DNA sequence: TCACGTATGCTATAATGTGGTCTGACGCGG
DNA sequence: TCCGCGTCAGACTCGTAATTATAGCATACGTGAGG
RNA sequence: GAGUCU
């Protein structure tokens, strides 16, 4: 692919599959030529190390280098490692619908409540507001419903303050070490930039306001909304499953 | 433990004759006759030769076997092309050989997208003069000040020196330690976002709507030329395949229709609205 | 250590006592870096398993 | 006496401790290295001359031609640093070195008279440092970090364990030059000494000893003392050394004389030992058995065959020795080798070997490092030789032979960089005592075997690379070439030197974008020391022994500054008065102790120095101008410490301070803080963000003015005199006549910079400290720079906090601040962010960046100007075009729907795009500075050309404006000199000063001081025109930008951002927090006198943190904000000048044992009131690193205040107006606020563009993408129940393509339905197993 | 021992993810191994329900 | 049948075996 | 007994974007436009 | 590469 400053990027996997082509072919001309033997034999040596190189580079003894001093990254090596696709783009994956931000205290909150900055829950609720607007029939379409969200008027804050009502969102903190990493909450839309979490539950998430941040997701499904609020619910996890004792305690 | 290719390959080359001048003229005639033993052995003897510039031509473009088989590719026409007749020794003739198939296929194979031999040569001008221009003015060459020495065009200096740039890695991580690679940083530029692509079926399925709020005439030819409802996107004389036949009525009606939809869109709320967009 | 430190920080530490507290610290601090790890691989492992 | 910035604000000092030596010049190793490096040495081998006579001369492989190197010299840099930084180029100077291609003659011998031709050749330009320590590399400010590695010469180290559950401690010496292969020798479990070369196979380590010529004999007789057998009549006798048997067990009766001394089968203990010695023992009768096993020394053979009866290092039996006895050998050198002190190792090592001669050697050492290759005799011995005894491929450094030196204990430092033979055995032997158990083994960690590389020495090795590279290449040409039309410039190449350079100033890892967050941040990092990168350990490779406090470490490296990190513990400040010996140890200065009275001389010892001799503590009681108070002293020796009497004393720390470094010296109460917790307050101190109005600290430590200074961020008086112009821009300063030189006009000007962009988007501004007309002294701050007061180093804002819970707004750390702190506008920031707008050539044709853009409002191109720029001044808030770009599109194939709504509109709008630069969205500015490059050639732009003409007009009137004042103040002085012989006053100043060149006076000294004012005048007048024409140059001159880029506009923005919730803030003693609510005024707690505290910090937060420095620094902070309550109310009532100075020196000689002595008295009364005005707003006080004040002291203070002398005060609940139940402790914490705000830290995404190959989301802000859900957050919802919000994360939500629009639609249409898919990462996955050739298919149902 | 119990699972999908996928998928390759995805991770990978 | 970028082709003093980083650790096979 | 290969917590932020060297000229190979 | 939570 071309990056912006006109220059072009790509794939080792391109250098290791020039190279096999390259030996190849030449291996197919020295036999059109009938070569002498030590010069054939070398050529087969050259082919069976590229094709290793290309497969596992680095099993075969020394890892060809690339333009760094790097080895080249191998199609093995695309699985492998835990960077594989395994365990980065499988067994967990980037999603959409998720935010972050600072977080702070919320002493007035109750329990399964948490403040959501305004600008926060704008972007991230955005389908559901082009949803409403099209059934109150302010919005005639999806376009002019996101110019009409882009200059933040304020009859969107009142529909926004509706879809947000009974709908739940995922606070999650790293690490996740056990299940109460994730807690469901009902949100508070607030004016700020900072997630503002209830106090009893930062004994699940070890959380402490010096500077801590946190993920917020969103439940889209009617399915996914249900168990957040039956199953994640930080009302509904209150003992810890770890030892029978209550998670939530003073402190 | 002798396991690497090189150390393989150098030991066996050692371990072949070296040829004399009388026995180089009596193995060439009967080489270009077409014997298989003196070809052989004309090749296997005077691959050391090739190792020797090989070794000499590392560190630009390909790998030291690389440049040894490309270069025994030279070694093999030399044979095919020697003059045994003429006194001069084989050893000077093929040192051309080698060094011009050697160079070749760095100059072909060494870059990931293909630079032709004939940039390429130009390239070198350009450096060469470059390194001349550095040893006097302290500082490096201008694009202009290359282009004012070799009397050429500065948008040609600049394409050529845009061709030397050499690609960057996808697959390498950046930020020093293995932290993030260019790949994940880098979006996919031809998918659209859910985003745009659900704004392209809202406006498709509002266009059928709007299909059957205008005139039956006056969506029968704006479509069917747009290519909307029809197969093939026509223009206002090719219109007049269909039933219209018309070159004039085909343009007042094309406007006709775009005119009563302009007005579609002020009173549903657009037009200056997704005017921006 | 041999030597314990015999001040607290209300009497304040001399240049000694904070020196020799240093090794602790830091000693606790890159314990936090590292061991870490190893935890986290235990907790991997008994998921796989499990 | 103090100085006149001291005489404006004087601080407090509760320190006791005279200071002997002054805190010296921070940045004094940056400096001091780089200089070397550059510096022209003739003899002394520093940077580039050594570099040039290492590899130099160059001579061919024909031997007829040579190039030889005569000397360099560096041109002056193209471009000033402020061109190079705005530009974007590198700040260097051009390398031109004079070389000499010399010829022979191949015909005669080696006659040199044939070409010799010599040019001074360009090689590379080499970066330069600043004055301040840093290098401007493509337009950014960078430091290289000095380097912390293993020193070459010796190391003798052990596996303890590790190998063999036999648990066998196997000894090994190590032998590190500075460059080649290294030596290792090592010790196996059965005891063989073993040899690797580059640690490549081991070898026998007594194949070595064959290479260099060594027989079997002459081996034995190096390492084992011989025992002489004498076989006398019949009976054996042998030679005895009284001791060698010592803690043996008799295995025969030994009989001395005729009389028995042992008893056979007993230990022989001291007094048999004595006994057998004093009687002169020489000769013991011994049984023939004991020789069965003892080893024969020489080569012994039959005199009468000439044939070997044994070989040298031969077992002995009974019948060997009867053969050698009727040959006619009564005498028998046998090895001495009895376990325990001496073993037989080397005996064993000779039956291992498999090589017999020295070519047998030489040949197996080849055939390790080039296995396969047939040994040839000159290549065994070329590559030997080459290996260790090689001038150019070997080279341990004056540091290696030295440290090699003093480990095998000898008397010379100095000596050859090549191995000798008589160093590897030496080496050899000492292992072998190491392993018998006389001798131990050197410590890694310990600070004599790390040494510090800085710049000049890092900068060297590139720089020798180069040649290097370059010596290939000049020997191939030297060599092919006819030599006579070849000239030695053409064969040199320039771009290996330069591009070895660059790689290093640019891609190496110690070359790091300066930390500029503040001025604690920059000199903090350019005192860096790290043991990572090239040449150095890794994360990987790091252990946890390297990584703790050694011993050592006391006086160099600082205990307790080292980031909390994967970097802790490689990654080390220096301490505050550590330095680089010759060498490059570090060193520590101590107080000699002569006779137990305590001088003022001063040595600094290297760490091995240290060890020898017992040093008294800093805290060591001196009795007035003699010796210790106390009889036993606190001392330390051998790396511990305990109580010492006082002739035993040899020195003393010189400062309680030394220990420490210096961003932890700034720590006020650091005595009475966890270290913990005080290493994160010296870390966060150096992410304080500087505010718009820089407060003092009230609560100072003293390192405070030393800081502002030497980072050299404030502009300091040189010169000194009198300022004769202010300016929010410039200071001039008229110099006095004691410095200013007779030459030159002695005028200094001082530009200060104005509000300028740091690298980490902060602001840089330079105000001016001195009004109009104050006189100044040579090292007196005449600007503060960003984060500083009056000379003091001022990195964030005190404040009136409490001590007590809120309802709940203050839980874990959490901050409550009152609206005052921002109305106030204090903690307000200034962030400088530079966007850039690139126009480039593409294949469809190049980018315009014109106003005429496609598809845009009115309000958006109201704001551009004729060329499509932004003016200056103008707000902008995100979506706003900055500078408009369209870009040339080819061919647009339209879907239907866009080319019916192309008609309709008929904004065709050409065949060009929007590629505009436009604010990013949510930062919000106003536009400060517009900068535009062009190319050469291509037409400049309207702004363009406008902002040549500004820049050109204001140079001319800063040129004129130093010609102007230059000559007004060169001829103020020729009037002087004028008046001195020949009174003219009324009559000079009548006629121009233009037409003075005819006015002289007698021949004498004052004439030639007229000629010199009068050479300097026009001097200046012809400079003033070459100046103009260079600025003139470099404003036309058409930059050469990356190929394809036509022109390039730079946008400043100026944002203001305001503190707020989210916000960090901490305190130095590592207290962190989050903003949690801003509280109205009312709502605060206010004192009795209503009062209201700015902040209101968690009580809970200190006992369980062990950080009681917070609550000293704001017992104190009270006390001193009570006094300058006191000033402020004084000052208000006017009062007397008598009264003010009375209350204010007993205020200042306040402190039990003070050391500060302040006799007021002198200061003038204008001095007074100035001084009271500064410190009215809190009188500032210093407490010293481990000599602070002291709670009584403090206490002292309070009641000097009238405030309390708990500290606790009752306050009132601004709320209900009651009062709180108990006391609550309030004064002044200075608090600071990081770089960490939550504005930079807030994002939000619902949908966006996603990545190349897995179709997942981007990661980032930066790239608008979604958080990553980890594995560990995928176990949470599988140990919930919750199943649907996992597929969703796994596919609408990442990859599934079609899922994730379909769904989209679905929530627009309110349907709330998944629809899920197949995640294009699995099917990536099988596309990546099959290319690997497993067949991997779904099986259908 | 956890280790070779989690790779010892007749889920070579668990057995690649979790440790030594080179290893996992040659043995599984030449045993023509066919996972019908009972368990856990085995669902997550291809994106199904739990 | 050229016009114009691309490609193949040949040169003859003699020359004929290559040449960066160097240190983890604790487990478990072969 | 010694070498080989295999593992080694989880997110987040920034910031930047390099180097070398391969000759010169005559016929050979392919497509499009104009005569 | 230098950081921020654990
Ligand atoms: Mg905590
Ligand atoms: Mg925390």
């Amino acid at each position: 692919v071309p990056l912006d400053g006109g220059r072009f990027a790509t794939s080792d996997l391109n250098d290791l599959y020039r190279r096999v082509i390259n030996r190849n072919n030449r291996l197919k001309r020295l036999l059109d030529l009938a070569a002498p033997d030590i010069i054939v034999r070398n050529e087969k040596r050259m082919l069976q190390e590229a094709v290793d190189a290309l497969l596992d580079n680095g099993r075969r003894g020394r890892a060809i280098t690339g333009s760094n001093k790097r080895p080249l990254k191998s199609l093995a090596d695309m699985i492998k490692g835990k960077q594989g696709r395994f365990r980065q783009n499988l067994l967990g994956k980037r999603v959409d619908y998720s935010g972050r931000s600072v977080i702070t205290v919320g002493p007035y909150l109750r329990l399964h409540q948490c403040g959501l900055p305004k600008k926060m829950a704008l972007e991230l609720f955005k389908p559901f507001i082009y949803g409403k607007l099209e059934l109150r029939g302010l919005a005639t379409t999806i376009k002019a419903a996101k110019k009409m969200v882009e200059r933040e008027e304020a009859v969107v804050w009142d529909i926004l303050d509706e879809v947000i009502r009974e709908h739940p969102v995922l606070l999650n903190r790293a690490p996740t070490l056990h299940r109460l990493g994730i807690q469901a909450f009902e949100p508070v839309l607030i004016e700020g930039k900072a997630i503002q979490l209830h106090p009893l539950v930062c004994a699940a998430y070890n959380a402490d306001f010096d500077g801590d941040q946190m993920a917020v997701h969103v439940p889209l499904t009617l399915e996914a909304q249900l168990e957040a609020r039956a199953l994640m619910m930080s009302t509904n996890n209150i003992l810890s499953p770890a030892n029978g004792e209550p998670i939530i305690v003073p402190s | 433990r002798v396991l690497d290719a090189t150390q393989l390959y150098l030991g066996e080359i050692g371990y072949s004759p070296l040829l004399t001048a009388e026995e180089e003229v009596y193995f060439a005639r009967r080489a270009l006759r077409g014997d298989v033993a003196s070809r052989r052995r004309m090749i296997e003897s005077n691959l050391r030769l090739v190792v020797k510039i090989a070794r000499r031509y590392g560190n630009r473009g390909l790998a030291l076997l690389d440049l040894i088989e490309e270069g025994n590719l030279g070694l093999i026409r030399a044979v095919e092309k020697f003059d045994p007749e003429r006194g001069f020794r084989f050893s000077t003739y093929a040192t051309w050989w080698i060094r011009q198939t050697i160079e070749r296929a760095i100059m072909n194979q060494t870059r990931t997208i293909r630079l032709p031999i004939h940039i390429v040569k130009e390239l070198n001008v350009y450096l060469r003069t470059a390194r001349e221009l550095s040893h006097k003015l302290d500082h490096e060459p201008s694009a202009e000040e290359i282009a004012e020495q070799l009397d050429k065009p500065v948008d040609d200096v600049s394409r050529m020196l845009r061709l030397n740039e050499r690609i960057t890695s996808v697959d390498t991580p950046l930020g020093g330690d293995s932290e993030k690679a260019l790949l994940d940083i880098l979006a996919d530029e031809k998918e659209n976002g859910p985003e745009d692509t659900t704004q392209d079926d809202d406006m498709k399925q509002s266009i059928v709507k709007w299909l059957f709020e205008l005139n039956a005439k006056q969506r029968e030819v704006l479509a069917r030329r747009f290519g909307l409802l029809g197969y093939e996107a026509a223009t206002l004389e090719d219109v007049g395949r269909e039933i219209g036949l018309t070159r004039e009525r085909v343009r007042q009606i094309q406007v006709e229709g775009l005119r009563r939809l302009r007005e579609i869109l002020q009173t549903q709320g657009l037009n200056i609205e997704a005017l921006f967009l | 250590i041999e030597t314990p430190i015999t001040a607290n920080f209300r009497e304040g530490l001399n240049v000694l006592q904070y020196f020799i507290s240093t090794h602790g610290a830091r000693k606790g601090l890159a314990d936090t870096a590292l061991k870490t790890a190893n935890s986290g691989y235990l907790t991997r492992r008994l998921v796989d398993v499990a | 006496v103090y100085s006149y910035t001291e005489k404006k604000r004087i601080r407090k000092d509760f320190g006791k401790r005279p200071q002997v030596l002054d805190v010296p010049y921070l940045l004094s190793i940056q400096l001091d290295s780089f200089q070397k490096f550059i510096e022209q040495d003739p003899e002394g081998q520093y940077g580039l001359e050594a570099a040039f006579r290492s590899v130099f001369p160059i001579q061919s492989y024909s031997g007829n031609s040579e190039l030889q190197y005569v000397s360099y010299r560096l041109g002056e840099p193209v471009f000033d640093v402020q061109e190079c930084q705005i530009r974007g180029v590198t700040y260097s100077a051009p390398l031109r070195v004079k070389l000499r291609l010399v010829i022979y003659e191949r015909e005669a011998p080696e006659g040199t008279v044939k070409d010799i031709k010599e040019q001074e050749v360009y090689m590379g330009e080499i970066p330069l440092m600043t004055d301040n320590g840093t290098f401007v590399i493509n337009g950014t400010e960078r430091v290289i970090v000095s380097q912390l590695h293993r020193s070459p010469g010796v190391f003798f180290d052990s596996d303890k364990g590790k190998t063999h559950s036999s648990g066998k401690v196997l000894y090994n010496a190590r032998i590190i030059p500075y460059r080649g292969s290294w030596l290792d020798f090592e010790f196996d479990p059965k005891d063989n000494l073993f040899v690797r070369i580059d640690r490549r196979r081991k070898l026998p380590a007594t194949i070595i000893l064959r290479a260099l010529n060594y027989t079997t004999e002459q081996i034995l007789d190096l390492f084992f003392e011989k025992v002489i057998f004498e076989i006398r009549d019949n009976k054996l006798q042998m030679e005895l050394v009284p001791e060698r048997l010592r803690g043996e067990t008799a295995s025969f009766d030994i009989e001395a004389n005729g009389k028995v001394y042992v008893e056979k089968g007993r230990r022989i203990t001291a007094r048999h030992i004595r006994q057998l010695e004093k009687d002169d023992v020489k000769l013991i009768e011994v049984p023939v058995e004991y020789i069965a096993g003892k080893v024969v020394a020489k080569d012994y053979i039959d005199e009468s065959t000439g044939e070997l009866i044994c070989a040298a290092n031969m077992e002995l039996s009974l019948d060997l020795l009867a053969k050698l006895s009727q040959s006619g050998h009564k005498r028998i050198e046998t090895l001495f080798t009895n376990d325990l002190d001496h073993g037989p190792y080397i005996s064993e090592t000779l039956r291992v070997d498999p090589t017999n001669d020295r070519l047998s050697a030489l040949v197996e050492i080849y055939r390790m490092m080039r296995p396969g290759e047939p040994p040839t005799r000159e290549a065994a011995e070329s590559l030997f030789e080459n290996l260790f005894f090689s001038e150019d491929r070997y080279d341990l450094s004056a540091v290696g032979r030295m440290k090699f030196n003093r480990s095998l204990l000898r008397e010379e430092i100095e000596g050859s960089g090549i191995l000798s033979k008589d160093d590897i055995i030496d080496v050899m032997k000492k292992l072998i005592d190491i392993r018998n158990g006389k001798g131990e083994v050197d410590d890694i960690d310990h600070l004599g075997n790390r040494r510090i590389r800085s710049v000049g020495e890092m900068a060297e090795n590139q720089f020798r690379v180069g040649l290097v590279r370059v010596e290939r290449a000049v020997k191939e040409r030297l060599s092919l070439g006819d030599l006579d039309t070849l000239m030695p410039q053409d064969m040199i190449n320039a771009k290996p030197i330069s591009a070895a350079v660059k790689e290093f100033f640019g891609s190496s890892q110690l070359s790091q974008f300066m930390d500029q967050n503040n001025p604690l941040s920059e000199i903090t990092h350019k005192r860096r020391i790290s043991a990572l990168g090239p040449g150095g350990l890794t994360r990987e490779r790091a252990g946890f022994e390297v990584r703790d406090v050694h011993p050592t470490h006391y006086g160099r490296v600082c205990p307790i500054e080292t980031p909390e990190g994967p970097n802790i513990g490689l990654i080390n400040s220096l301490s505050v008065y550590a330095q680089t010996n010759e060498y490059g140890f570090l060193e520590t200065p101590y107080r000699k102790v002569t006779d137990g009275v305590v001088t003022d001389e001063i040595h600094y010892l290297s760490a091995i120095e240290e060890g020898n001799y017992v040093i008294a503590q800093a805290n060591s009681n001196l009795d007035e101008e003699g010796h210790f108070v106390e009889d036993l002293v606190t001392c330390r020796s051998k790396g511990e410490s305990s109580l010492f009497s006082r002739d035993q004393v040899d020195y003393m720390d010189v400062s309680t301070q030394q220990v420490v470094s210096v961003g932890a010296s700034l720590i006020p109460f650091l005595e009475h803080d966890d270290a913990n917790r005080a290493l994160m307050g010296a870390n966060m101190q150096r992410q304080a963000v500087p505010t718009l109005r820089a407060d003092k600290p009230l609560v100072g430590t003293g390192m405070e003015r030393a800081v502002a200074v030497d980072s050299g961020v404030t502009a300091v008086a040189k010169r000194g005199g009198v300022v004769q112009y202010v300016d929010a821009s410039r200071i001039v300063i008229k110099v006095n006549e004691d410095e200013m030189y007779p030459g030159e006009a002695g005028i200094d000007i001082y530009n200060l910079t104005k509000y300028t962009r740091s690298n980490q988007n902060t602001c840089i501004n330079q105000m001016p400290c001195v009004s109009l007309g104050e006189p100044v002294e040579r090292g007196d701050v005449l600007a503060d720079g960003p984060s500083t007061d009056l000379g003091e180093l001022a990195l964030g804002q005190n404040m009136r906090v409490a001590f007590m819970p809120w309802n709940g707004y203050n839980f874990e750390d959490s901050i409550l601040v009152s609206e005052r702190v921002v109305q106030e506008d204090r903690f307000t920031t200034i962030h400088i962010q530079e966007l850039a707008c690139v126009s480039r050539d593409t294949k469809l044709g190049p980018e315009e960046i014109t106003a005429d853009i496609p598809n845009v409002g009115e309000a958006a191109l109201s704001k551009l100007d004729e060329s499509g720029i932004v003016y200056i001044g103008a707000e902008v808030t995100g979506g706003d075009i900055l500078v408009g770009k369209v870009t040339p599109k080819g061919e647009t194939q339209l879907t239907p729907e866009e080319k019916l709504l192309r008609a309709i509109f008929g904004e065709k709008a050409s065949d060009v795009k929007d590629s505009s630069l436009r604010v990013p969205n949510g930062v919000s500015g106003t536009v400060i500075d517009v900068q535009v490059f062009t190319r050469d050639g291509v037409e400049k732009d309207k702004r363009a050309l406008e902002i040549e003409e500004m820049q050109l007009k204001q140079a001319k009137k800063d040129l004129s404006e130093e010609l102007q004042i230059l000559e007004a103040g060169l001829f103020s002085r020729i009037r002087a000199v004028l008046v001195a012989g020949g009174v003219e006053a009324e009559k000079l100043d009548k006629l121009p000063r233009d037409r003075w060149l005819e006015l002289g006076l007698t021949d004498e000294e004052k004439q030639n001081q007229l000629e010199q004012l009068a050479e300097q005048y026009d001097e200046l007048k012809h400079e003033f025109e070459k100046k103009l024409e260079a600025k003139r140059r470099k404003i036309t001159q058409g930059d050469d930008l990356a190929p394809g880029v036509l022109k390039i506009v730079k946008v400043y923005l100026a944002v203001k951002r305001r503190i707020q919730p989210g916000d960090k803030m901490a305190g130095r003693h590592g207290n962190k927090g989050v903003i949690s609510k801003i509280n109205p005024i009312e709502d605060m707690p206010y004192d009795e006198n209503g009062t209201p505290v700015d902040i209101v910090l968690n009580p809970l937060g200190v006992p369980s943190r062990m950080n009681i420095g917070q609550i000293l620094e704001t017992h104190l902070g009270m006390a001193a904000k009570g006094i300058g309550d006191k000033i402020n109310a004084m000052l208000k009532q006017q009062q007397e000048v008598a009264k003010l100075r009375e209350f204010i020196q007993r205020a200042y000689d306040l402190g039990a044992d003070v050391r500060q002595k302040v006799d007021l008295s002198t200061f003038s009364d204008e001095e007074v009131m100035r001084l009271a005005e500064n410190l009215r707003k809190g009188m500032p006080i210093a407490t010293p690193v481990f000599d602070g004040a002291k709670e009584a002291e403090i206490k002292e203070l309070l009641k000097l205040g009238d405030l309390p002398t708990s500290g606790q005060i009752r306050l009132y609940d601004g709320r209900t107006g009651e009062q709180f139940e108990r006391p609550v402790t309030v004064g002044y914490m200075y608090m600071l606020k990081l770089n960490h705000l939550v504005d930079d830290k807030m994002h939000a995404r619902s949908t966006g563009s996603y990545s190349l190959v897995t179709q997942q989301p981007l990661g980032g802000k930066a790239q608008f993408g979604g958080q990553r859900f980890g594995e560990m957050e995928v176990w949470a919802l599988e140990a919930y129940g919750a199943a649907y919000t996992l597929q969703e994360m796994l596919t609408v939500k990442s990859d599934d393509v079609n899922g994730r629009t379909k769904m989209y639609k679905n929530i627009v249409d309110g349907n709330h339905q998944m629809e899920p898919g197949m995640p294009e990462s699995f099917n990536v996955l099988l596309k990546e197993i099959r290319s690997l050739g497993i067949n991997i298919e779904l099986e259908d149902e | 021992g956890i280790t070779k119990a989690s790779l010892a699972t007749e889920s070579f999908i668990s057995a690649a993810s979790f440790q030594e996928t080179t290893r996992v998928l040659t043995e599984a390759a030449v045993a023509g191994k066919r996972d019908e995805l009972r368990g856990l991770k085995e669902n997550v990978i291809v994106g199904r329900l739990i």
